[PDB]
């Protein structure tokens, strides 16, 4: 019993959401850098 | 996938053979057996819910398993296991329906140790899983159909380790 | 074959097998027994079978077994002959199952490429199929010729 | 490792409990505890002797085919038993 | 709120993900554009 | 094919020219391949001189088998048949 | 390799399992046929050359595989291909005796199929080889042992198909 | 891919050299065998079919390969076969236009090896195969083409064993 | 087992089993259903076993349970007597497949390095193993009880 | 990815530990420069662009590796090199404003190296490339950002050599 | 394999080009960390069971891994793990003290991602080994040595993933 | 190996065929051309070293081959390339010995493309100087053996293009 394999990975699964990735992974999906009016939001952020 | 019927008739086609007297000989013995495993098919599917609820109460739950630290610890966690377990007892139903164990390896075992590996997935807890779900299983369809679907939950479970 | 075209098909939706699903994996249980005992029946005359099919055949086409027939000549026939033992032993496969299934795989998927590279005339072969059916038929009982008939006529129809 | 067994004993590895010797020997003495195992063996010994020069014994089916098998195989693979045309055209010949 | 059920074929197995997993990931950028309408032609698209 | 899955998604995904699902899904179906006990990039090429072995980063085309402890590996004689060892114990004492 | 009795030790030694009734009903099942697997044994090492005779006498020569230009053309592959068939025949003796095929594939079925494309070896000729072979077999060892000794034959045959 | 233009080309543009005169003789070589090139191509093409039938006859069918236990047995198998068949074809006939094989490994030999080992292929059946075809196309095209279309399938050939 | 050790040779000189591989087998399997009860007994002591391994190993050298040992501690005691549950357990394998085969990879090989790195004292397991002998020893008939012994005394051996 | 108010949770919950004092003592020591981390941010795209052709200056072109047999020959290839320059300065940013450099392993660094072995790619003038493109940085940003950008610079340099 | 020196030497070499000042710079700027990393070095090798010991202790060992169906289930296995943990610890010395990563892909990482593959080992398992034993090395070296220790401890375990 | 004998023999073995009129035509082809190959070999192999030397002077050195970046670059590879050079002229005098190129694939071709492109060897380089080594050969040997010697350095060079 099995005949193959293809392997494993690291996979790194994602407990919750916490606005920092939320943020960041948003970015990305785009492609761009801070939207002039998103870097505000780390500040707030940030802030508090 | 192949069942026992088609399990025969390819072994067959390979060598161009019209159907023998040792052929039509396993092809009986599944026949015969036919009913009984529909019978316990009913029981199982019809039970489904309250049998992952007993096999977790008796194998998993209650435990460093689920508790912070542990791979069932979070309800996604959790539900992702019970989610599973669904999956083994659902196929190993096919498996006894079919009287092949074939579409075990094809469609849940192919990959899965190392997958459950790289997840850090608990292999040893999951073999558990499996076989607390065979002894449930094995009082709910009694004498009849007890043996035949046990071996297809013991395929699954030396299948992982 | 009728369990492989079904406990997959309830599987590509997650689910357990149907209550009216597993009736269809009755019917054919007890058909089942039928059909193998028809299946046995064929396979004890074949070589019977496949002669008479293969005269029946050369009657009403003689052009295959002529100068420029794919067909011409004693192992050109001799060739033919084993494929039209190869189509009967499919059938009694067919028949067992319940579902065609395996047999499709074997025999139709891929023979118009086949035969079209031999250049043998798919046409003729069809009716060595049609000549078979007639012999087969004559062996079995109304019920049971018919119940074989079908299959038969399947694969006239998939070399088309 | 796999190399060197090669060339010292005219073989490929053949499993994995021959192959593990020696890398559970290479990584408390090195180069040179592997090179003493494969000198020192009993197989060594039996085959190559004293004097002769170790030689190539066995290749795996891809290096085999690697020398052969451009051209691929000239051949037919011919069955007991197959109805067969070949060589009836030019057998007829010959009668002509 | 149910799992999200992913249907197959007859070759490959329906799988379903419970939903609360998939919902302490990521979420998902997509990027849709229109349906066109059809006041005269075409879309306008009626985007930015 | 969670692997293997796990490569194609990747951005290197076009670096790699073998192909993988056709090749993986017929493996599955299959009886083990020979190969080395370890990757199938462990074996060398069989040349007079080289030492030469296939990279991973190079153009990758990983390919790996379960392979067991207790599998034996099937290897070729170079020389006659039936001296072969595995069937004849005493075969390389016979002749040449 | 493995062997019923520890197939069932190392398939439970991965789940941490106790030997259980289950377990213990298969070693008995395995106990139960025994003798009869070593009596058939016996008859087969004693038949060996008489198996390889008439099994290549009904599935191989007078034929053009033994003819020039066919791959038991010579006396060096002719006794090369018998060598083979004296192989299955002694590890289908193992595999039986021990009521597991495991031996069957690490030590005879890797990479086979390979070697025999890359040799030009004919597959569909050295299964009729193989199946002719267990034919003889199934007459000589009796009623007893027939179909025990016919499967791993036949494991062998959809090995190299 | 590159052809015979295109290679001379990019062995330049490396060196960041105009094209000097021994660049322009070996363009000419190519441009001196171009028409001859075409007329083989139209000739292979209108007759595609028919090389693939006599290679097969030749190379191929009447054998242990297309009955039960071959790899072309079956007609979904067989129709792989000629399938592939017409692909060798197609492609050494763009690789001799373009006077270049790059082509054949690109598109064709990358990967092809493994892939054949894998699905059990027989490679020297495949060889043979090619060769046969090679066999018919150099008489169909004559004198003027032989030799430059059968190099490429002996690129072919040589690339898998 | 001894079918594993014997077969290898077997499939080793490309032959069938010999008249005496073959006797072996049918003396051997006579032996079961005994081998069977003695691993039942042990199996079903196991806890006693260890525990009362576990004061006679601790009496013949405490020093492990104290400030500086390796087992000091509940839970570096927990680990002890676990490692000594795992023994006997292998030993009753042993017993039912008449040699070593799984005991020794298992339990032996690499038994030096994995102790040696956790610096647990080895030589103080091999006492520990030698008290279980004692008790096993004690609730096993004379005959059962000697043939029981022999695979204590390997695992000692083995250790060192 | 993580980041730093991320990483904090993360590393705490597989301990199943409350935050406690510790751990809220690196979140301030994160919160209390994040302000400087967003202007640094704002420069460093608004410059974007400007960094990229003053460090190509320095440490790229005017070079061998811009000639015929450099691996910046070709619009194209010049072109995939400030590209891939606008990678790191973009993601550099990114781990600098989480205060994390796990992104910079995820998404830059995996398999990097050995994709730059296959095509080529010189790795020493990557590495000038990114040390160039910091330097420009540190001069744009200020004392008060100058250390923070310049360590993930530093983490993509190590991650190639 | 190279150092940081030799890595110099042959960039330059294949330019054919006498050292120069920005040559001359980067050596300066190995020299001048070089006795911290001999320091290191009889830290790490003095302390080298212990480290593992720690290691395994937080990161592998208590644990499904050492339970049955897990990878390092048996001494054998066991003894395979820390023998590489030995491995890893070993290079990644090697790799601080020339100031290179080269040999860890030389001799360490090439084909090992499918060797785990092949042999089923746990692959994100091992990298928490290594990223433990960084931990670890990271306390005893000091502030002089922490961070470049540990890139190559680093640069070992986004090889694996 | 084979030579224009064993070539004639072998084809002739595997039709069991005694030697016909159209074998011996053959043979005697080859014996008539003997004496006049032996004289060829004692020139080539008496002026071996010339014959290298003269051919890298015009196809090889002089130029950016040996020069920093150039793969005959370093003393270790232009020994390795002169030392490479000496096989192909020395096997090339086995095959126009044995009449037959049989030798030329088995002993040299066989894997050498993809070694050469493993290594970056320059193929269209390489072959440059097995046809400059081809025309002092034909110079040395005369009108009696040009022609046969030629063959198989074009055989070589067709095999690695
Ligand atoms: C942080 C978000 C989160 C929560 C809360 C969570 C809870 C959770 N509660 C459980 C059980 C349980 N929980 C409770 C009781 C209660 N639970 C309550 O929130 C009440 C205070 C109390 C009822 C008044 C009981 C009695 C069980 C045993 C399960 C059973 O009924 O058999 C289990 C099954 C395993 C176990 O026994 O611990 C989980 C996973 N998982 C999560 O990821
Ligand atoms: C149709 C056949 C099929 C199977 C069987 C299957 C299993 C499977 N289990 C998974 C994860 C998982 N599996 C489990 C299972 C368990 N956790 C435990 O602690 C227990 C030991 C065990 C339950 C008894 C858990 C907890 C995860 C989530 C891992 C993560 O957080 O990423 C995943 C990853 C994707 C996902 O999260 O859904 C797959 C694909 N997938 C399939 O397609
Ligand atoms: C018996 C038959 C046989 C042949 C022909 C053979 C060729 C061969 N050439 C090699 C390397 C090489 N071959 C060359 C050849 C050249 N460099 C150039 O620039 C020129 C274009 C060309 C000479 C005309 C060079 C430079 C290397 C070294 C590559 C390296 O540095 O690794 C190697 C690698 C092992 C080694 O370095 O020795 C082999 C095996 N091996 C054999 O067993
Ligand atoms: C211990 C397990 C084991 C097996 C089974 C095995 C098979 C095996 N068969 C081989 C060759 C062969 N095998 C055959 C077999 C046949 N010829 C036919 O036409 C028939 C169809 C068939 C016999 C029924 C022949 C003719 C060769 C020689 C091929 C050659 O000339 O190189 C070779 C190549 C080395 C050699 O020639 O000895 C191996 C390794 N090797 C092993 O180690
Ligand atoms: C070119 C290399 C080569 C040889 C030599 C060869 C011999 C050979 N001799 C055979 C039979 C035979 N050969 C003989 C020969 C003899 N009987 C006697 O008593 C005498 C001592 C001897 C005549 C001088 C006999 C009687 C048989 C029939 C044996 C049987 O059918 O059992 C067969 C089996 C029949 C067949 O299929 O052809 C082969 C293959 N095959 C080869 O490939
Ligand atoms: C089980 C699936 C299956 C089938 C059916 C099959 C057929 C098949 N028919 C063949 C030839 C043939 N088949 C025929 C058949 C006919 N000639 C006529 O005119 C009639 C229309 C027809 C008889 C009814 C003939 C004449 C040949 C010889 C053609 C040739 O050699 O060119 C061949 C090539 C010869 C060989 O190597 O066996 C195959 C493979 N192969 C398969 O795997
Ligand atoms: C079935 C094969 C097998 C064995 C035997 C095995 C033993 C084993 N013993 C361990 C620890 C241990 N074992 C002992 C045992 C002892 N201390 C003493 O002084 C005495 C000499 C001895 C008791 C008789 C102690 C004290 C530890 C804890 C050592 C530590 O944590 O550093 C550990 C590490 C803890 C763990 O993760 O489980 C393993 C794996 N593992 C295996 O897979
Ligand atoms: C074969 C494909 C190819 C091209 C075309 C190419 C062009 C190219 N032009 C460059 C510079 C330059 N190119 C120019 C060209 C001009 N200045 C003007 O105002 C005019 C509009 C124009 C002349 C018609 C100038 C002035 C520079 C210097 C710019 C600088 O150093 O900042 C550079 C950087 C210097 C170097 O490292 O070589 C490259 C790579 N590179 C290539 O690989
Ligand atoms: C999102 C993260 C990410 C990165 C960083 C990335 C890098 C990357 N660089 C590539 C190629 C390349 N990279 C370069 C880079 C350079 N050339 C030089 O000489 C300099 C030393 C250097 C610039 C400083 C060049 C020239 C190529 C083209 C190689 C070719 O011609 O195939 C490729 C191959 C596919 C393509 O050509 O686009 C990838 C994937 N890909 C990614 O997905
Ligand atoms: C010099 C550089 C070098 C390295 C690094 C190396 C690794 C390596 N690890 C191996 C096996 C292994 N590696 C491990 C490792 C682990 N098990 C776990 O569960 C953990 C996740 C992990 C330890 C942290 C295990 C358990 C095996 C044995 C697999 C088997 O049973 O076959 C093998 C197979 C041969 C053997 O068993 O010795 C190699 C070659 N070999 C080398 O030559
Ligand atoms: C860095 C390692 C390295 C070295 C040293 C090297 C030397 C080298 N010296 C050469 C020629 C030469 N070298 C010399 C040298 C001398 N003549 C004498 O009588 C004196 C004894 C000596 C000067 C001290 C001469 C005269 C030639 C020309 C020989 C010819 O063309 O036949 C050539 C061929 C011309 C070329 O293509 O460059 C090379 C490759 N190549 C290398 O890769």
């Amino acid at each position: 019993s099995i005949r193959g394999t293809s392997g494993s990975t690291v996979a790194r699964p994602r407990l919750f959401r916490t606005v920092m990735t939320e943020t960041i992974n948003g970015i990305n999906a785009e492609d761009r850098y801070p939207n002039s009016g998103e870097v505000s939001q780390l500040d707030q952020f940030f802030g508090d | 996938m192949q069942d026992a019927i088609t399990a025969v008739i390819n072994n067959y086609d390979v060598q161009g053979k019209y159907l023998d007297g040792a052929a039509l000989d396993k092809l009986k013995a599944y026949f015969t057996t036919g009913a009984v495993r529909v019978r316990a098919a009913a029981v199982i599917s019809s039970n489904a819910t309250t049998i992952i609820k007993e096999a977790a109460a008796k194998a998993l739950i209650y435990s460093d398993l689920t508790r912070p630290g542990g791979n069932m610890y979070t309800t996604r966690r959790y539900a992702a296991c019970i989610r599973d377990m669904d999956y083994f007892l659902r196929y190993a139903t096919y498996a006894m329906l079919a009287g092949d164990p074939s579409i075990l390896d094809e469609r849940v075992l192919n990959g899965l140790k190392e997958t459950y590996n790289s997840l850090g997935v608990p292999i040893a807890a999951t073999v558990g899983g499996i076989q607390a779900m065979k002894e449930v299983v094995g009082g709910l369809v009694g004498p009849d159909a007890a043996k035949e679907a046990s071996i297809y939950f013991d395929y699954l479970s030396s299948g992982l380790s | 074959s009728v369990l492989t075209k079904a406990i997959v098909n309830a599987d590509a939706e997650a689910r357990y097998l149907s209550p009216g699903e597993l009736d269809r994996i009755k019917s054919f249980v007890a058909s089942g027994e039928r059909r193998l005992r028809i299946a046995q029946t064929l396979t004890e005359a074949r070589e019977r079978i496949v002669k008479q099919a293969g005269d029946q055949l050369f009657q009403i086409r003689p052009d295959v077994v002529s100068p420029g027939g794919n067909a011409y000549g004693e192992k050109m026939t001799a060739l033919c002959l084993r494929d039209l033992d190869y189509y009967l032993r499919l059938v009694t496969y067919g028949i067992v199952a319940g579902d065609v299934t395996p047999i499709e795989e074997i025999g139709i998927i891929g023979v118009k490429e086949m035969y079209n590279s031999l250049q043998t005339p798919i046409p003729a072969v069809a009716e060595g199929v049609r000549a078979m059916k007639n012999v087969a038929t004559s062996l079995l009982s109304g019920d049971d010729a018919a119940e074989a008939g079908f299959y038969f006529d399947y694969l006239v129809g998939a070399m088309q | 490792i796999e190399y060197i067994h090669r060339r010292l004993l005219g073989r490929p590895t053949y499993d994995r409990v021959e192959n593990n010797r020696y890398f559970d020997i290479a990584s408390k003495k090195g180069f040179y505890g592997v090179v003493d195992a494969m000198l020192n063996s009993n197989e060594y010994q039996e085959v190559f002797g004293e004097d002769v020069l170790p030689y190539e014994r066995y290749l795996t089916p891809a290096g085999l085919s690697l020398r052969k098998g451009r051209f691929g195989s000239s051949d037919v693979l011919t069955t007991p038993g197959g109805i067969t045309p070949r060589g009836d055209a030019a057998r007829m010949m010959d009668k002509i | 709120p149910a799992d999200i059920v992913r249907p197959s074929s007859e070759d490959r197995p329906g799988l379903t993900l419970p939903y609360i997993y998939k919902l302490s990931a990521d979420s998902l950028t997509t990027f849709k554009m229109t349906a066109i309408y059809g006041a005269d032609g075409r879309p306008k698209v009626n985007l930015s | 094919n969670w692997g293997a899955a796990y490569d194609l998604y990747n951005y290197a995904a076009p670096r790699r020219k073998v192909p993988q699902f056709i090749t993986l899904f017929a493996d599955y179906t299959q009886p083990l391949p020979n190969q080395h006990p370890y990757g199938a990039g462990n074996d060398p090429l069989e040349i007079q001189f080289g030492a030469i072995f296939k990279n991973s980063t190079i153009n990758p085309a990983e390919r790996a088998a379960p392979i067991g402890k207790d599998v034996k590996r099937i290897l070729i004689r170079n020389g006659s048949p039936t001296s072969n060892e595995r069937g004849n114990p005493t075969g390389m004492s016979e002749g040449a």
